[PDB]
C-alpha cells in the first residue's frame, strides 16, 4: 500500500493540474524580495500579509534558485508522503493491533487518502501542511496521553502555533489538543505531590508565546492593525451566520470548482464520520479497535468540522485540510462496518444503498479542474454520460432498489425471526470491499 | 404643481376589465379582472402592478410574453403610460404603479362562430406553438 | 365503541386558550402569504374560463392533476371575495391541527409527554410560530399538513385498536392530500413509517378471512382520486400541460436540492427573522434528540414505536422534498405540526431527569442560543402590503451600534465557555445550571411568538 | 348461511371493479 | 394454576411495550388511571397485545371493571380455575 499510494503521489506531482491561487502566491514570492516586504501585488493599496506570511518568506527563497512549477511545488509533495507515513505506521497501529493487520482495512485507508488528497493539495497554497499539522498533532497528543509525559504535548503546541499562523482556517489544528485537554489534565494532576502545577503549566504557556516571536519578527503590533484593518474594510469577507454558503458552494451545477471529485472526497468523510459515531452510540465499542483514541479521533473531526465558521473566506477548496483525517477515518469504518454487516443483512444493503447514493449526488457534476488543466479532460464541460442517458440516474435507481430492498429485509424479522447469516471466506469478502471499490474507481478515475 | 386628486375605487370603477399583476390581488378585491372564454380573452383598460424593484424582476418576468404569460397580448396591441399615483397620508412609500392602455387602432371584437365534436380521451390534434 | 369524545379530550388548560386566541387575532391583524393574488385570481376567473386554468403563465394550461382544492375556492367566491372571508379554511384547518397534536399525538408518545406542562407550551409555541408567517394565505401548505398529521392519527388509531378500516381510510386520506400540489408527497411518509405494524395486522387477520377481502378494498380505497382528478380534463389534455410546463417553466431537478436552504440564509425578504423559526426550530430539535435515542434505551416515560416513527416521518419528509419541480421556501410550512410534536419530545429529552449530568445541559443551552443569534440575523420584512409600517421593515435590528444577533452570540459564547469548564472538572452537579436549563425550547419560541 | 361470507364477498366483488373502473376515467369520451 | 409473579411480570411487559412505563412501577395495589397514567385507549391496546401473545379474549364488558393489578390477577386466576381447557401450548 506505501508503494502504490507513493507511486500514486509521485507520478501526479508531474501530470498533474494546479490549484486556482498558483500564480498569486508564485507572483508573491517572486516581487517580495525587492518592496522591503511581503506585498499583496494584486489588491489592497500594497498592504502586507502581515499575520499569514510565514510560508511566503520561504517560497521567496526557493524561488530564488528556480521558478520551474516542478520544483517549487515540491514542499507540497513531501508533506503528502510524511502524512501517509504517519497514517500508516503510527495512526492505524494505535487505533488497534487487528485494525493495521488487516489486508482490506489498509488498502481501503490508502485508496481513501489517495481520493482525498488529489482533488485538493496540488498547488502552493497552506493547505497540504495544515493536513499534515493535524496529523502530526493527533499523533503527539496519543503520545502524550499514553505513557505519560509532558514533553509531547508541549512540541505538538508549537507545531499547532506554526499552523494557526499559516492562514485563518489553519485553526483546525487546536482541535486534537481541545478533545484531549482532559485526559492531558489528568496526567497533569499526577505530579502534583513531586513537583506542583507552575512546574507543568508554565513550559505550556512558553509554547504558545510563540507565535508573537512568529507573527512580529518583521512588523510591528500597528502595521498588523492596519493590514488587518484594510483587508476587513475593503476585501470580500462573509459573516459567520452564512457558513451553509461553504457547502453550497460544493454543491453547486455548472463549476469547476465543485466537482465530481471534491464532492466524494468530502461526502465520503462525512458518511464515514457520521457512521463511525453511530456505531459508537448505538452498539458500546467497536471490537478489535481500542475505543479510547477512536472517540478522539472521531471528535477531532467534529470539532475541526465546528471550528471552520469563523473564517472570512468559505471556498470550497478548504476542505483539503481533512485530507489527512480521511485517511485513517475510511480504513477504520471500513474495518468497523465489516462485523456490522456480517451480522445482518439489511446493514450491509444500508451501507451498500448510502454509497450508491452518495455516488448518484457526486456524479451530477463536471470533471473540470482549472484554467489550464482541463486540455484533454474528457468530461470537461458537460455531467458524464454512457452513450446517451446520464449517468447521475442509474446510480439513483440503483440507491432507490437498494432501499427498498432493506426495507423489504426490514420488514421480514417478525416472521422469518433473527437469523444468523455466516461466517466465511466469502461472506467476509463483500462486507468490507464496498467503499474500496468505489474509492478505487475515483482513484483511477 | 399642487395636484387635484381622485380616489382609486372611483376613477376606476368595479366594471372596466383590469390587468392585476399576481401579487396585487387581495389589496384590490373589487376591481374585475380580465376574463377569458373559449380562447379568446377580453381587452383591459388599465394594469395594476406591485413597486419598482418587485415589478422589475419578478412580475415583469413571469408574465412575459414569450413563456405564455399575459404581456404578449397586450405589447401588440395596446400602448401602457404611467400615471401620478401617492398612498394617502404616507408619502414616501411606494405602493406601486398605475397605467393607461390605449389603443392602436380603433377595432371591434369578433363573433366566433361555434360547434361540438366528441373526443374518445386519448386523442391530441398536434402539439402547441412553444418556441422556435 | 361506548362513547364519542374519549375521556382524554374533556380537557381545558392554559395552552389551549394562548394558541386558539392567538391565531383568532392573527388572521384579522396578521400577515399574509406571497401567492394570493395569484390563487385569488385564478379563482375568480375560473367558471367563466369553464377550466381552472393557470392565469398568468404557459398559454393558458390548466392545473394538470393538482385543481381539486382550488375548485373549492371557486365556489367560495360566489359569497364573496374579502379577505376576511376568503381565508376561512386556513383558520379551521389550524383549530384542527391544534386539537389533533393536542389530544392524539402527546398523549400517545407517553405518560411523561402527556404530563409535563413544559411540553405542551413548547408544542403549542412551536405550532404557533411555524404557522404565522407561512400558512395565513391562501397557498395550501395547511392544508397539506393537516392532511399529514390527519394520516398519522388515523394509522396510529388502526395500530392501537388492531384493525384495518382506519387504516383504509389513510390510504384516501394521503391520495386526497396528495392531489392538491406536488408538494403533498409528505403524506406517503406517514404510510411509510407505519408499514410494519400494518403489515403485523395483514398477516394476523389473513389467517380468518383470507387475502383479497382484505386486499381489494385497499385498492379501491387507494384507487379513487382519479375520478376527481379527470372529472373535467382528459390524459391527453394533462400530458400536453406537463409537456408545456417542463419545457418552459422551472424544473429544478432533484440535484438541485440546496437551493431551497441558500435562499434561507440571505439577508432579504423571502428569508427574513420570522421565515427561519420553522425550520431551525425542528431541526435543532430533531437532531440532538435522535443522538439520545440512540444511546439510551430505556427512558421510562416514553414509548419507542410512536417516538420513533416520528422522527422517521421528518427525515422522509426531508427527503420527499427533492423530486419536487419548485425549491421555494414557502414549502416550509408543510413541518408547522411535525416540529410541534417534535419540540414536545426533545423538551421531556432534554429535562433535567432525562439529562442528569450540568455539561450536557449547558451544551444544549448554547446550542439554542446559537439557533437564536442565527434567526435575529436578518431584516424584519414583510412580503406587499404586511411591511407596511414594520419596525425593521429594510434593516438588520440594533438595540444601538451593537446588532442583536452579536448578544446571542456572546451568550452563546460564555455558555460554551461554561461547559468547557464543567467538560474538565469534571463536575456533575451545578445548581445555577438546574435553573437556567428547565424548559429553554418555550422561552425561545415563545420569544419569536412575540 | 353467515354473514361473513357475504361480506367476504361484498369486499372483493366492488373493490376490484371499483378498482378497474378508476382507471378507465382518464380513457372515456369527452365533448 | 400460574403464580402472580408471572401474572405481574407478563403484564408489566406489555404496559412497558404500549407505553413505557418501568416494570418496577407495576405492583398489585397500583390504579390504572390514578397513579399510573393509562388512558382506556391504551387499556383497549393492552388487551390486544394481550390476545396477540396469549389467546385471551378480554371482553369491553369486562375490560371496564379492571380498576387496579390486584383486579387483573384475580380475573386471569379465577378464568384459569374455572375453566380446565387452558391450552398453554406456547
Ligand atoms: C460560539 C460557539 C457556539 C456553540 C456552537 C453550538 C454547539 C454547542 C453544542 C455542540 C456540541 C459539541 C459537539 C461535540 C462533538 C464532539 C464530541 C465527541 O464526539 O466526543 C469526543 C470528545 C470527548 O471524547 P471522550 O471524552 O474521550 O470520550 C467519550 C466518552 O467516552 C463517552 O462519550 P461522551 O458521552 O462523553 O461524549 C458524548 C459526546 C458524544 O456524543 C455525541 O453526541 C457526539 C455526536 C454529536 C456531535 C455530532 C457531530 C457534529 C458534527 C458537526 C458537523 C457540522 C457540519 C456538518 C454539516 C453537514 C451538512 C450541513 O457528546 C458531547 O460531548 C456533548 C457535550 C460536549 C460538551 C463539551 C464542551 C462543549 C463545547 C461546545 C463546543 C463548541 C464547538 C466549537 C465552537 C466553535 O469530545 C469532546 O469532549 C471534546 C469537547 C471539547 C471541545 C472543546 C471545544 C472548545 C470549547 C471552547 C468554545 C468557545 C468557542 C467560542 C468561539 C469564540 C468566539 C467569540
Ligand atoms: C444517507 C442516508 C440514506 C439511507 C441510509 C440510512 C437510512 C436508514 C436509517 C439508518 C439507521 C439508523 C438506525 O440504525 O436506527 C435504528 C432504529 C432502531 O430501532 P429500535 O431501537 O429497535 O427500535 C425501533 C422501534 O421500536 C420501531 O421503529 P420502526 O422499526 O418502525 O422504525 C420505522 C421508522 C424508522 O425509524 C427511523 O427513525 C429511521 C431513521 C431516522 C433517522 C435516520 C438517520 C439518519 C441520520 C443521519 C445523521 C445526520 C446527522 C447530521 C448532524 C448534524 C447535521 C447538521 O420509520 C421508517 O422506517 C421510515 C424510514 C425513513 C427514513 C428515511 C431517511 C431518509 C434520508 C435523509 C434525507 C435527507 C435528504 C436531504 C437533502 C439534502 C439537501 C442538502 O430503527 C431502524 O433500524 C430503522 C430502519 C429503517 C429501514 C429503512 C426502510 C426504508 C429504506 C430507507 C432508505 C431510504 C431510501 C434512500
Ligand atoms: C492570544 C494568545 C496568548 C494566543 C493566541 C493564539 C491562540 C491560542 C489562538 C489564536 C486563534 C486565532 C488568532 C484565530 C484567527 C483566525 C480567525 C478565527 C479569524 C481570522 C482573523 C483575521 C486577522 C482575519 C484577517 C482577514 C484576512 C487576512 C483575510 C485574508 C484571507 C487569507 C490571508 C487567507 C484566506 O484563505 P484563501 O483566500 O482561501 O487562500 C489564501 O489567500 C490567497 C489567495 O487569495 C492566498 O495567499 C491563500 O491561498
Ligand atoms: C376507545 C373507547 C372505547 C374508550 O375510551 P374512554 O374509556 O376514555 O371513553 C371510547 O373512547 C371510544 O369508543 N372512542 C371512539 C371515539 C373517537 O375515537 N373519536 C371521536 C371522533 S374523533
Ligand atoms: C415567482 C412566483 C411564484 C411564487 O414565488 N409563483 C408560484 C406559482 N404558484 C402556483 C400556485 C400556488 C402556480 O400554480
Amino acid at each position: 500500500t506505501d508503494t502504490g499510494v507513493i507511486g500514486g503521489l509521485l507520478i501526479w506531482h508531474i501530470v498533474g493540474a494546479p490549484t486556482s491561487d498558483d500564480g498569486y502566491n508564485m507572483t508573491i514570492a517572486r516581487v517580495a524580495s525587492e518592496a522591503g516586504y511581503t506585498t499583496n501585488y494584486y489588491r489592497y493599496f500594497g498592504a502586507s500579509e502581515a499575520p499569514f506570511d510565514w510560508y511566503q518568506s520561504v517560497l521567496s527563497h526557493l524561488a530564488s534558485i528556480s521558478t520551474a512549477g516542478v520544483w517549487m511545488r515540491l514542499p507540497a509533495t513531501a508533506a503528502a508522503i510524511a502524512t501517509w507515513l504517519i497514517i500508516s505506521r503510527c495512526v492505524l497501529p494505535r487505533i488497534g493491533r487487528r485494525v493495521a493487520a488487516n489486508r482490506v482495512a489498509m488498502l481501503t485507508a490508502g485508496a481513501t487518502f489517495l481520493a482525498a488528497w488529489l482533488p485538493f493539495n496540488n498547488g502552493l497554497r497552506p493547505e497540504p501542511l495544515i493536513a499534515f499539522a493535524v496529523i502530526t498533532v493527533w499523533m503527539l497528543v496519543e503520545n502524550s496521553i499514553g505513557t505519560r509525559r509532558l514533553w509531547p504535548a508541549a512540541v505538538a503546541i508549537v507545531i499547532a502555533m506554526f499552523s494557526v499562523t499559516l492562514a485563518p482556517q489553519g485553526l483546525i489544528a487546536l482541535a486534537p489538543l481541545l478533545v484531549g485537554a482532559r485526559a492531558i489534565g489528568r496526567v497533569v494532576t499526577a505530579r502534583r505531590a513531586g513537583t506542583g502545577i507552575l512546574a507543568s503549566l508554565a513550559p505550556l504557556a512558553a509554547s504558545v508565546a510563540v507565535v508573537f516571536v512568529i507573527i512580529f519578527r518583521d512588523q510591528t503590533l500597528a502595521t498588523v492593525a492596519e493590514s488587518v484593518r484594510i483587508k476587513y474594510v475593503v476585501g470580500p469577507t462573509i459573516p459567520w451566520y452564512q457558513e451553509f454558503l461553504r457547502y453550497y458552494f460544493l454543491t453547486v451545477e455548472d463549476s469547476v470548482d465543485g466537482s465530481l471529485t471534491r464532492r466524494f472526497a468530502v461526502l465520503v468523510l462525512l458518511l464515514c464520520l457520521f457512521g463511525l459515531i453511530m456505531v459508537l452510540l448505538r452498539r458500546g465499542r467497536v471490537p478489535g479497535a481500542v475505543s479510547g483514541p477512536l472517540w478522539r479521533l472521531c471528535g477531532s473531526t467534529a470539532i475541526g468540522l465546528l471550528l471552520l465558521i469563523l473564517t472570512p473566506t468559505k471556498w470550497a477548496i478548504q476542505f483539503g485540510a481533512f485530507a489527512g483525517l480521511a485517511g485513517a477515518l475510511g480504513g477504520v469504518t471500513a474495518f468497523a462496518f465489516a462485523r456490522v454487516g456480517l451480522h445482518s443483512r439489511r446493514n450491509l444493503a444500508l451501507y451498500v444503498t448510502a454509497l450508491l447514493f452518495i455516488l448518484a449526488w457526486a456524479t451530477s457534476g463536471l470533471n473540470g479542474w482549472f484554467y489550464v488543466g482541463n486540455y484533454g479532460v474528457p468530461w470537461f464541460d458537460k455531467q458524464p454520460v454512457i452513450a446517451h442517458y446520464p449517468v447521475t440516474t442509474i446510480f439513483l435507481v440503483l440507491a432507490i432498489v437498494g432501499g427498498l430492498l432493506a426495507g423489504w429485509l426490514h420488514f421480514r424479522m417478525d416472521y422469518a425471526g433473527h437469523t444468523e447469516v455466516a461466517d466465511t471466506g466469502r461472506n467476509r469478502a463483500l462486507a468490507s470491499t464496498p467503499l474500496l471499490i468505489v474509492a478505487t474507481i475515483m482513484v483511477v478515475l | 404643481r399642487v395636484p387635484e386628486l381622485q380616489s382609486v375605487q372611483e376613477y376606476v370603477g368595479s366594471d372596466q376589465p383590469v390587468l392585476m399583476d399576481w401579487a396585487v390581488g387581495l389589496a384590490f378585491p373589487c376591481q374585475q379582472p380580465m376574463l377569458h372564454a373559449n380562447g379568446v380573452t377580453e381587452v383591459p383598460k388599465f394594469r395594476i402592478s406591485p413597486d419598482y424593484y418587485a415589478k422589475l424582476q419578478s412580475t415583469d418576468t413571469w408574465q412575459d410574453g414569450i413563456n405564455g404569460g399575459l404581456l404578449g397580448i397586450t405589447d401588440l396591441l395596446l400602448r401602457a403610460s404611467v400615471m401620478s399615483t401617492y398612498l394617502s397620508q404616507d408619502w414616501g412609500q411606494d405602493w406601486g404603479s398605475l397605467r393607461k392602455f390605449d389603443t392602436v387602432v380603433e377595432a371591434t371584437p369578433a363573433e366566433l362562430d361555434f360547434g361540438s365534436q366528441t373526443h374518445s380521451g386519448l386523442y391530441s390534434p398536434g402539439p402547441l406553438r412553444i418556441r422556435p | 365503541m361506548h362513547r364519542l369524545i374519549p375521556t382524554r379530550w374533556r380537557t381545558v388548560t392554559a395552552v389551549d386558550g394562548v394558541v386558539v386566541g392567538g391565531m383568532a387575532i392573527w388572521y384579522v391583524i396578521g400577515a399574509n402569504s406571497s401567492d394570493d393574488g395569484y390563487i385569488l385570481q385564478m379563482a375568480r376567473t375560473a367558471e367563466h374560463a369553464g377550466y381552472m386554468a393557470n392565469y398568468f403563465r404557459w398559454f393558458g394550461s390548466p392545473e394538470d392533476p393538482f385543481g381539486w382544492y382550488y375548485n373549492v375556492l371557486a365556489l367560495m367566491t360566489k359569497v364573496s371575495d374579502a379577505s376576511i372571508w376568503i381565508r376561512l379554511p386556513d383558520l379551521i384547518c389550524a383549530l384542527i391541527c391544534w386539537l389533533l397534536l393536542s389530544r392524539e399525538v402527546l398523549p400517545r408518545l407517553g405518560p411523561a409527554v402527556a404530563g409535563s406542562r413544559a411540553a405542551m407550551w413548547a408544542a403549542g409555541l412551536v405550532l404557533l410560530g411555524a404557522w404565522m408567517p407561512f400558512n395565513n394565505g391562501l397557498r395550501p401548505e395547511g392544508q397539506i399538513a393537516t392532511g399529514a398529521l390527519i394520516t398519522y392519527v388515523l394509522i396510529e388509531r388502526a395500530v392501537t385498536s388492531g384493525r384495518l378500516t382506519p387504516a383504509a381510510l389513510a390510504i384516501t386520506t394521503a391520495a386526497f392530500t396528495l392531489g392538491i400540489q406536488p408538494t403533498g408527497l409528505i403524506a406517503v411518509a406517514a404510510l411509510l413509517a407505519g408499514g410494519r405494524p400494518i403489515l403485523r395486522i395483514v398477516m394476523r387477520r389473513r389467517r380468518l378471512v383470507g387475502t383479497w377481502p382484505l386486499i381489494a378494498p385497499l385498492l379501491a380505497a387507494g384507487t379513487v382520486i382519479l375520478a376527481v382528478v379527470f372529472a373535467d380534463q382528459t390524459i391527453a389534455t394533462v400530458l400536453e400541460a406537463t409537456r408545456i410546463r417542463t419545457a418552459i417553466g422551472p424544473s429544478q431537478e432533484w440535484w438541485t436540492e440546496n437551493l431551497r436552504y441558500y435562499y434561507l440564509i440571505l439577508p432579504t425578504t423571502d428569508g427574513a427573522i420570522s421565515r427561519r423559526v420553522a425550520f431551525v426550530f425542528t431541526a435543532m430539535c430533531l437532531f440532538p434528540s435522535l443522538f439520545m435515542m440512540l444511546r439510551r434505551k430505556h427512558i421510562a416515560g416514553v414509548a419507542r414505536g410512536p417516538a420513533w416513527r416520528l422522527m422517521g416521518i421528518i427525515f422522509a419528509t426531508m427527503f420527499f422534498l427533492m423530486f419536487t419541480p419548485t425549491k421555494w421556501i414557502h414549502h416550509f410550512g408543510l413541518f408547522a405540526a411535525v416540529g410541534g410534536a417534535m419540540a414536545a419530545l426533545a423538551t421531556v429529552l432534554v429535562s433535567p431527569t432525562v439529562l442528569r449530568s450540568a455539561r450536557n445541559r449547558m451544551a444544549f443551552l448554547s446550542l439554542v442560543l446559537f439557533v437564536l443569534a442565527f434567526c435575529f440575523a436578518s431584516t424584519n420584512g414583510w412580503w406587499y402590503v404586511s411591511n407596511f409600517g414594520a419596525p425593521f421593515n429594510n434593516s438588520v435590528p440594533k438595540v444601538g451600534g451593537v446588532q442583536i444577533s452579536a448578544i446571542f452570540f456572546a451568550l452563546s459564547a460564555i455558555a460554551a465557555l461554561w461547559a468547557f469548564w464543567l467538560h474538565l472538572t469534571r463536575r456533575t452537579e451545578s445548581r445555577v445550571v438546574d435553573r437556567l436549563t428547565a424548559a429553554p425550547i418555550p422561552v425561545a419560541a415563545g420569544f419569536m411568538v412575540v | 348461511g353467515k354473514d361473513v361470507r357475504i361480506a367476504r364477498w361484498v369486499a372483493t366483488i366492488a373493490g376490484l371493479l371499483g378498482f378497474v373502473l378508476s382507471v378507465s376515467i382518464p380513457l372515456l369520451p369527452v365533448t | 394454576a400460574a403464580t402472580q409473579e408471572e401474572i405481574i411480570a407478563g403484564l408489566a411487559e406489555i404496559i412497558e411495550e404500549v407505553t413505557g412505563i418501568e416494570p418496577s412501577e407495576v405492583t398489585p395495589e397500583k390504579s390504572f388511571v390514578d397513579d399510573l397514567d393509562i388512558d382506556s385507549l391504551s387499556m383497549v391496546e393492552i388487551a390486544v397485545q394481550t390476545e396477540d401473545k396469549y389467546g385471551v379474549k378480554i371482553p369491553d364488558e369486562d375490560l371496564a371493571g379492571l380498576r387496579t393489578v390486584g383486579d387483573v390477577v384475580a380475573y386471569i386466576q379465577k378464568l384459569e380455575e374455572e375453566n380446565p381447557e387452558a391450552a398453554a401450548a406456547l
